[PDB]
């Protein structure tokens, strides 16, 4: 359902990465199938050739965590180049305790002393697969 | 209008009402004093932190900054937002 | 531009933010209506050192890159003689975990 419009109309666009995060861009192929860009260091832009209709969604490289892209999920090229503006969002402070106690603790994660629920919050990690049904 | 979060060793963090009603918890616990037995000070005032950060970068265009946290509160903060849902 | 502060004062700490063009007698009228104290009868600081009432918060070091929403400046607080100013600090973090 998710996929790229096959339009064959080009698209100039530029990654504009406004966040500390290592941006991974991910293009959603014809058949809904995510495929990666080389990253984008923090504070670093990019001028990339896409197409119309084509479906773009931007995560941290290192940890999937989700990232906004012109305030939304999903970013579309339309008729021209158009900024795509990266930046961070308001992580629930929930989630983003998760984020800062995945980036200490290896995958030891019973190990902590928490319930038993907050153990399968943090293995559940973030992923695009799991976000793409979702959406 | 103000509310008293009160921590576990008796730190009163009065913070505007509309930023305590961010956590549905809260909102229960006062329906206005708040007090909680097992959030220590130096968690709770990283909470009070979040409810300014919440309020002031929601629905904003300036680029927001990341939500800084010390490693060595990172898993108190973790079960008090888990209890709070905020 | 709005500066976000804790105004701490023994074991109180008010989360509020206010104009950087604002007054320190500005913030003492903030204080008087959350712990109903007049401004006579208090006394605001920056670390150590004591406030003018007439002076802006940003004259007084409270701007806005420094005072921010995830990470507010701290004002002492001193209640009336005068007390001296006493903030009592937070509780301490425990040890890291070993998995940590
Ligand atoms: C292991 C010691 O840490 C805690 O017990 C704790 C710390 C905290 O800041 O908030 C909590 C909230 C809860 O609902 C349950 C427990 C905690």
């Amino acid at each position: 359902v998710l996929r790229s419009v096959n339009s064959r109309e080009p698209s100039q666009v530029i990654f504009c990465n406004r966040s500390p995060r290592v941006v991974l861009p991910v293009w959603l192929n014809f058949d809904g199938e995510p495929q990666p860009y080389p990253t984008l260091p923090p504070g670093t832009g990019r001028r990339i050739h896409s197409y119309r209709g084509h479906l773009w969604l931007f995560r941290d490289a290192g940890t999937h965590d989700g990232l906004l892209v012109n305030q939304t999920e999903l970013f579309v090229p339309s008729l021209n180049p158009i900024f795509a503006n990266i930046t961070l969002p308001v992580y629930t402070l929930k989630e983003r305790c998760l984020q800062v106690v995945r980036s200490l603790v290896k995958p030891n994660y019973r190990r902590l002393d928490i319930v038993r629920s907050l153990y399968e919050d943090l293995e559940d990690h973030p992923n695009v697969q799991k976000d793409l049904e979702r959406l | 209008m103000y509310v008293k979060l009160i921590s576990s060793d008796g730190h009163e963090f009065i913070v505007k009402r509309e930023h305590a009603l961010t956590s549905g918890t809260i909102k229960a616990m006062l329906s206005n004093e708040v007090n909680f037995r097992e959030i220590p000070s130096h968690v709770l005032s990283k909470v009070c932190m979040y409810f300014t950060y919440k309020v002031r970068y929601t629905n904003s265009s300036t680029e927001i900054p990341e939500f800084p946290i010390a490693p060595e509160i990172a898993l108190e903060l973790l079960m008090a937002a888990n209890f709070l849902d905020c | 531009m709005d500066v976000f502060l804790m105004i701490r004062r023994h074991k109180t700490t008010i989360f509020t933010d206010a104009k950087e063009s604002s007054t320190v007698f500005e913030l003492k009228r903030i204080v008087e209506g959350i712990l109903k104290r007049p401004p006579d009868e208090q006394r605001l600081y920056k670390d150590d050192q004591l406030l003018d009432d007439g002076k802006t918060l940003g004259e007084c070091g409270f701007t806005s890159q420094t005072a921010r929403p995830q990470a507010p400046a701290t004002v002492g607080l001193a209640f009336r003689t005068f007390e001296a100013l006493c903030i009592e600090p937070f509780s301490s973090p425990p040890e890291l975990p070993d998995v940590m």
